[PDB]
């Protein structure tokens, strides 16, 4: 079965950097979108990145814009964290953005699409306070 | 019989020299093929998705979408020049042959080996292989070209260039049908063009087995396959290249005064003002008779829409062109579109020492000087006031519909009733051999692939099956796999491929182009110390000839 | 972001509904999926546009689209529907948008 | 000798066009057959019974009681459309072809394995598999006809309809003789009736033994049997369907008021009344000549009593009926008596990927219109007074014996004279191709089952044994059963069936009924990503014939 | 003219009368007649 | 009834045609994914005409096509047509086959 | 990688990357060998305008 | 028309196998297509020019 | 009628006859006449008709 884990969340200090990784397993990592979603104590699910199945292009929120990073090796996902502040202490998760969508029950035909999220990770805590 | 072998090993190339300067080139290649047992028996039909990489928009070039029958077969296919000849032999070819015909082909399997590996249930894991004295091989020749034609050689999966390592076949896979739509989009498109895969149409529906079309021969240890010679009917392939555009067709100018002493800046000049000029031009509004204008009798290249994409029902794909760039000799990195790139594996060239799954690759720069530089021509208009002005000419800078990057070159297709072209270049040793010409009722000049084109049929394709060897548990009526025994073969495959070529006669005063070994390539053609081999690619038309 | 109501309310066994609303230019040319959140969990992916539902869901799940809305339909409420539904899609700024969610409780 | 094949696999249908429109059909087919040991090298006697089932008033229906010789042999029976023709091969036969001939019938045995399972003793169980080169597989051959016929297309056990994969045959088995009795009863009969298995009447006891009768070779691993080229008699099959009844034969009447404008309440009028009509009506007493009461030629089909249930000494067995029902085409779940419905497994046609042991059943509505429709045809008094009354009027909504579901139809026989009716329409891939003519005296005219019948003999079975391989501790005298080394058989069995058809031609001005591919049953004849094969049924009567 | 031979497993698309197209190839009650367009290359074959 | 044609346009079952929004161009370079300087898709105008693109004077005959000969058309349709008189004649014609 | 279940989800996957991929392209200055890149023999059909 | 190409040697005009319309109204309205031959007093030109 | 020769080769031999109606000529001279629609190509836009 599809298995996505998530690691390297903890407690870090404002203003500095961080890396968290999204290891996968069971299905081929390297077909599908990858995507960093958060969400803060309480609140709701908002879009961190997401990158595609060949580092061709990488997409951000104005939050993160010019501050984060996403990458992939083929095996697992990673994304590197600078110039933290305090709203960003949340709980983040991979999740494989659904490229494909079958127009039938079959699904004999398919067609491209994108907002849809297939799998997820479990998600991993950071904590940015002294 | 068990102990009696059935044929013997012959990888020697034979010359004989026959009357009138012609030669009987016989190339005989002999390799031992490996071959595990299917995936699966059944026959599959897979639908191959990659819109992961085609939905970011801008990537429509990268489309892999397809429907392919997946079979248990196995195809033995040697249409590739390096299974055939040395670089010795080839070097001894393009030096003194001039054309090339192919003459005949022949091919057999012998030496059939089946094994099985027991593997032991110890603790430490270890596996013991058996010969299964009873089980076939079950060899298929396709003779009368029932099945669908799949060159192996355009995905690099013939069999190997060395006789002294063991080569594998390629399982057998063939298109089926589907229709896509791909809109091209740019960085910046908005949303999401409609990319979507429809499924197969009923009535382009073709599900072939070799089971059902093509006999089956069993093959036992002691049993051997001769597929009996076949004989081509293919047009001669030239091994000298054309020099000549159409700058150089025809009587120069007189030269009314000529140079007195030799130097870098001492030109000859033709004196006579341009448009008091004698001559014929096919442009009838101008006195200015030049080096340019002057008619010549027909048209020695064609531009062509280059890096175009076309459409159909399966998609986008890339209009080919038959004709190499023009400057790209200078260096090879500096190559465009036209000239053949060729990737291949350790089996036919790259170092076979060398780690990682990177593949070796080399762009082809043909000698031939019959392409087009879309940098120089131009257009500008009829009535041919001189110097043009930027309203009435249409410069390869300037834009066509807005698009900086795009010029009009590209949207550009000179092909006519004069054009004159050539026919592909051999490409040694990764390139193909031979191709077979369309069903359609109007048919392709040339094939951008193969020199040769069999007018009639080719050689039948080769598939080999190691044929089940059923446990005792089976059961038809279980929905899961058959249980077989892990079993695999060795055969031994020899052909004999019989080219006739024509040796070359010198006539000019100047030697020519020609091979040769020297200090930069020495380390090419020889092993390293820990058995390293290499294949580089060789170029086949150094001889000049004229074509006007 | 879209629209979303806050919480909703049933008994066991209703058949209810819940909506994700947002501008058409971006909710309507893309597609629409609709997950499941426990406590203590992480997003589930119950409705994966087509009405197609992925595997290991319950079948009680439906949804469907028209321009600004998309509806997410439970054929028949149990105990642990008691959680949050969170709408998603893809906005032609090149985003990924999210509904406020709602969180679907049991009388 | 042992690494020498002897023989090749072939699956190729060939059609050879002679003179006068007539064509040669060819039907290669070629499979793996395996085969275990039996479970026990001793014919036994076997009483087989369901009175648990039957003892359940009403159940009456549900009878399997029955007496059966268990065999240790195993048949190779290739009885089915499918083993010989792929879809495509039959869609031909029946768009073009109008008759089918059953011309030839070989077959043969190559290649034969014998392999021996050694289950380790290893405290993790393991086993290996080892070719015991001296095994022998027993072969008979009843070409004279003697063991009784047991054609297995009517329990669904003959050879798989793909030749990729591995088929297994059947045990054999055949009827015992024995007497029962079943009083029908419903639920709500006081008691148990009557239901006793008397046993084996001794004038009427047969015990055939396959050693005793019919010679048997014995196959090592280099050995071949081949049966040799059997010439059928049998009939022709038509391959055209009637939809004339007798309300559409002979000339219609005539017309003497015709329609004036298209439309679909624009009727065409006879005009003169129906008492001074002038024609010839069978009844003496009426001076109505109608569409219904004028005289036809002869009675195109016949109303047999449907789901009626005949008690011999074997038991209850139901009356067969040759024709198919009327309106049943509207919808095959409408289907009721006389529509055949088969029943068959992953080798023959069910969805080779599909979980559970449920079989996939359909009902074949065949396309000839030669029916009836019980609902319709009624029963008045000779008087033949109009409109009709209660008392002479006998409709089928009346009951017969006070039972309200059961009406007069169902104890209704019209079989007579002039009673006339077709053949029964070949069913693919699951139909049977010949059944032996019966050894009564006077013979029945046609068989439910299958279109050919053998006027003399029908190709011997061929039967099929691992035969017995003794451990060092066999012991006659000891009661137990025979210990044998564990053995299984793999041979490749291919048979030539050689039918003679003609070439169908247009006679009207519209065209004909033809089975093609579409949309809807697209996916039907191709591989799934799972390997997945299927065979629908077709249809095998599509084109129209005029009857009188 | 030459007869087609079936050359794969799966059949073939075939021009056939339907419950759709049925009459148009009958004669109306008033007479009248129609001739609709049929098409002429339904079998597939194999280009390389 | 009325003077009106019966009409019906042929659509041929053979799938070597062309499907203009699908085929496009771009530069030499052939850097991915592309930007709108070095793309020249369908939606493009030409000459400033925004419902003229680039396929609608796009010609990509040359000595590798292949094309199969005009379908038969029943009942309408031709059955033979006259080899023109030129000394270079077409290929085929598209009208009978 | 071939699909291990039936279904209109489940398709075939190449497994190699597009760059690192075996073949034979017109195009001598891109190392992408895709199925719309790769050399076919000849062109079936011709845009007109 | 007046389209010129670029090969090794430098430009060349493209040829074209087939006259102007209209052009034969009046020889000086010619244009691309139609061959225009310049010859001396051995050809054709009076030879006391 | 179709006759079916050797080698799987068929001889198709279609025969037509029809009752063909024909008046005379409108008038026994050949007449020499100019059709034109300039009314429709008049209106600017019209030239593909």
């Amino acid at each position: 079965e599809v298995q996505l884990v998530e690691s390297g969340g903890d407690l870090v200090k404002p203003g500095g950097s961080l890396r968290l990784s999204c290891e996968a397993s069971g299905f081929t990592f390297s077909n599908y979108h990858m995507a960093w979603v958060r969400q803060a104590p309480g609140k709701g699910l908002q879009w961190v990145a997401n990158i595609d199945s060949g580092g061709f292009t990488t997409n951000y929120v104005d939050a993160v814009r010019g501050r984060f990073t996403v990458s992939r090796d083929n095996g697992a996902l990673y994304l590197q964290m600078n110039g933290l502040r305090v709203e960003d202490t949340a709980v983040y998760y991979c999740a494989t953005m659904k490229t494909t969508y079958c127009i039938d029950e079959n699904c004999n035909s398919f067609q491209a699409g994108r907002g849809v999220f297939d799998n997820w990770g479990q998600g991993t805590l950071v904590t940015v306070s002294s | 019989g068990v102990g009696i072998s059935t044929g013997t090993f012959n990888n020697q190339t034979e010359f004989k020299f026959l009357e009138n300067g012609w030669v009987y080139i016989t190339a005989n290649s002999s390799r031992l093929v490996h071959l595990n047992m299917p995936e699966s028996e059944n026959y599959r039909r897979v639908v191959v998705n990659n819109l992961d990489k085609t939905a970011v928009n801008g990537n429509m070039a990268l489309d892999d979408t397809h429907a392919e029958i997946v079979t248990p077969w196995s195809l033995v296919d040697a249409n590739a020049w390096g299974v055939w000849f040395n670089p010795g032999d080839w070097q001894l070819i393009v030096n003194t042959m001039s054309e090339l015909h192919l003459v005949s082909f022949e091919q057999e399997i012998f030496n059939v080996v089946l094994k099985t590996v027991s593997e032991s249930a110890t603790q430490p894991p270890t596996k013991v292989y058996n010969n299964d004295l009873t089980a076939s091989l079950m060899v298929a020749l396709d003779s009368n070209n029932t099945m669908p034609f799949t060159p192996a050689a355009m995905r690099s999966e013939t069999l190997g260039f060395y006789p002294w390592k063991p080569t594998i076949p390629t399982p057998w896979r063939y298109y089926f049908q589907w229709d896509r739509t791909l809109i091209p989009s740019h960085t910046g498109t908005s949303g999401t063009p409609t990319n979507i895969y429809h499924g197969t149409d009923p009535d382009d529906v073709q599900f072939y087995t070799i089971e059902n079309s093509v006999p089956v021969h069993l093959l036992r240890t002691g049993d051997e396959f001769a597929t009996g010679t076949f004989f081509f009917d293919c047009k001669p392939c030239r091994l000298t290249h054309t020099w000549q555009t159409n700058r150089a067709l025809g009587l120069p100018p007189f030269l009314n005064s000529l140079p007195q002493s030799e130097g870098g800046t001492n030109f000859g000049y033709i004196g006579v003002q341009q448009d008091k000029r004698r001559g014929v031009t096919q442009m009838g509004n101008t006195n200015y008779i030049t080096e340019a204008t002057i008619m010549r009798p027909a048209e020695v290249g064609y531009s062509a829409p280059y890096y175009s994409f076309e459409a159909s029902t399966q998609g986008p794909f890339k209009t080919p062109i038959a004709a190499g760039r023009g400057g790209a000799q200078t260096d090879e990195n500096q190559a465009a579109d036209g000239d053949p790139r060729y990737a291949f594996g350790r089996q036919h060239g790259q170092k076979t020492t060398t780690t990682g799954e990177t593949p070796e690759r080399f762009t082809y720069i043909a000698h031939q000087d019959t392409g087009r530089y879309p940098e120089g021509d131009w257009i500008q208009n009829i009535n041919f006031n001189l110097p043009v002005t930027d309203d009435n000419v249409l410069l390869p800078t300037d834009p066509i519909g807005g698009k900086t990057g795009i010029n009009y070159t590209n949207i550009f297709n000179t092909y006519g009733p004069l054009t004159a072209l050539n026919n592909v270049p051999p490409v040694y040793p990764n390139g193909q051999i031979w191709d077979k010409e369309f069903d359609t009722d109007l048919k392709p000049r040339l094939h951008v692939n193969a020199p040769f084109v069999c007018q009639n049929n080719c050689p039948g394709q080769l598939f080999v099956k190691v044929a089940p060897n059923l446990t005792n548990q089976y059961d038809p009526d279980a929905s899961a796999n058959m249980s077989r025994i892990v079993t695999y073969s060795d055969f031994w495959w020899k052909g004999k491929l019989v080219f006739k070529a024509k040796l070359r006669a010198s006539h000019t005063w100047n030697p020519i182009q020609q091979m040769s070994i020297n200090v930069d390539n020495q380390f090419n053609y020889v092993p390293s110390n820990i058995g390293g081999m290499k294949i580089v690619y060789e170029k086949s038309q150094l001889a000049p000839r004229k074509l006007y | 972001v879209l629209t979303q109501k806050a919480s909703v309310s049933g008994s066991l066994g209703q058949t209810i509904t819940i909506s994700c609303t947002g501008t058409s230019s971006n909710i309507g040319h893309n597609n629409v999926g609709w997950y499941q959140q426990l406590p203590g969990r992480g997003p589930r992916t119950v409705v994966s546009g087509t009405n197609s539902r992925p595997s290991g869901v319950s079948d009680r799940f439906s949804a469907s689209k028209s321009g600004n809305t998309a509806t997410l339909t439970i054929s028949g409420l149990r105990a642990d529907d008691e959680a949050d539904y969170y709408c998603s899609t893809w906005d032609d700024s090149l985003n990924v948008v999210f509904g406020g969610g709602t969180h679907l409780t049991v009388l």
